[PDB]
């Protein structure tokens, strides 16, 4: 099991409250009580701001949970607080999730005073430890299975929702780990990787061969889509490349595997033996391509126990004839997997901390 | 044989 997980962007510590209680002494001439309490959840606010962004990686529901509401906070601001008229005095400054930047200077930074920015990067982040979750899961489990699924399509739904929104929300020209074409691809890898996961709870539950196929044939393109979309760029770690390439063959060699088991239960045997053939072909080109990244050995002795003992029965018993690919009917493909759309509020019972404002 | 394809979609639910 080799799953794709984006690291965090890391950010700069900033002072949300000093600029933010100055700018409530405006209408609200209540110097007084009320309004100078609306002055102290701004104080929790970026106290809240160090917690979701600043503390060491931890990697629990504890963590997540923290940035989304972190994230629904920021959104619910935007009506109460002057700024995309701007207005307010915030500069929010982060690094990019994957450029190096050369080591003749610096990191790859972008300070900005834009909520939007802000809200983009923490949804960034929201994503990122989604993904970090999920692919942490224990897939030999079915709740490790369900938690994985659900994570990786949160994580698809909100890459995605920056994908649409960042350049609107930015003004300004997005940094590339943000920008929609870095994200737009991120979304489409946690998707795929999402239907890999309802892939496994199948072949886990032993569903119908049948299922399995076009749950691995959908995987398939899926992961095609993605590694196509990095072929000709050089942004993501130089694992995601390779990885998404044997993905791809894995997966349809998974799907021609189980439609093979199809075809000999229903006494195709010259088809079983064509299809088995198909697999060991991708199966053996990941294996030599890839073998730094996948370890494919006992999936390849499986079909070459199966093709093995297909062959000779087929040769001393039945003699169907074995098929040219061309002509066998497609795996059909089964979609079980969508982006979760970002809706705010995206955490556990939130509570804004200027609702009555 | 879309029904155990709900019984599926319907669990990470």
């Amino acid at each position: 099991a080799t799953f794709i997980s984006v690291q965090l962007k890391k950010t700069s510590e900033v002072d949300l409250a000093k600029p933010l209680v100055k700018f409530i002494q405006q209408t609200y001439p209540s110097g007084g009580e009320e309004q100078a309490q609306y002055c102290r959840a701004a104080e929790e606010l970026s106290k809240l701001r160090r917690a979701a962004v600043g503390r060491p990686l931890d990697k629990h529901e504890g963590a997540l949970e923290t940035l989304l509401r972190y994230y629904d906070q920021i959104c619910s601001i935007e009506p109460k607080f002057p700024f995309s008229e701007n207005q307010i005095c915030l500069t929010f400054t982060w690094k990019d999730a994957f450029d190096k930047g050369s080591l003749f200077g610096g990191s790859v930074k972008l300070a900005l005073a834009s909520l939007g920015y802000e809200k983009s990067c923490v949804l960034f982040n929201c994503a990122a430890l989604a993904s970090q979750i999920a692919a942490e899961q224990n897939l030999d489990n079915d709740e490790g299975l369900k938690i994985a699924a659900k994570h990786y399509q949160f994580a698809s739904g909100a890459f995605l929702h920056i994908k649409e929104t960042v350049l609107s929300a930015l003004s300004r020209e997005p940094t590339v780990d943000i920008s929609p074409d870095t994200v737009g691809t991120l979304s489409l890898i946690m998707l795929a990787q999402a239907q890999e996961v309802f892939f496994l709870k199948a072949t886990r539950d032993k569903m119908k061969d049948a299922i399995i196929a076009k749950l691995a044939n959908q995987a398939a393109d899926y992961f095609g889509d993605a590694f196509k979309q990095c072929q000709y760029k050089d942004t993501l770690p130089k694992e995601v490349f390779p990885v998404l390439a044997a993905k791809h063959c894995i997966m349809q060699a998974n799907a021609e595997y189980h439609q093979s088991i199809l075809a000999k239960q229903q006494k195709k045997f010259g088809e079983e033996i064509a299809r088995l053939q198909h697999a060991a072909e991708l199966i053996k080109t990941v294996a030599s391509r890839y073998d730094e990244y996948v370890n494919v050995k006992d999936f390849s002795d499986k079909i070459n126990r199966a093709l093995a003992a297909a062959k000779k029965d087929n040769d001393f018993i039945y003699h169907d004839r074995v098929p040219d690919l061309k002509d066998l009917d497609p795996i059909g493909k089964a979609t079980l997997v969508k982006s979760t759309p970002v809706n705010v509020p995206i955490s556990q019972k939130f509570t804004d901390l200027f609702e009555k404002m | 044989d879309e029904e155990a394809l709900k019984q599926l979609a319907e669990w990470v639910s």
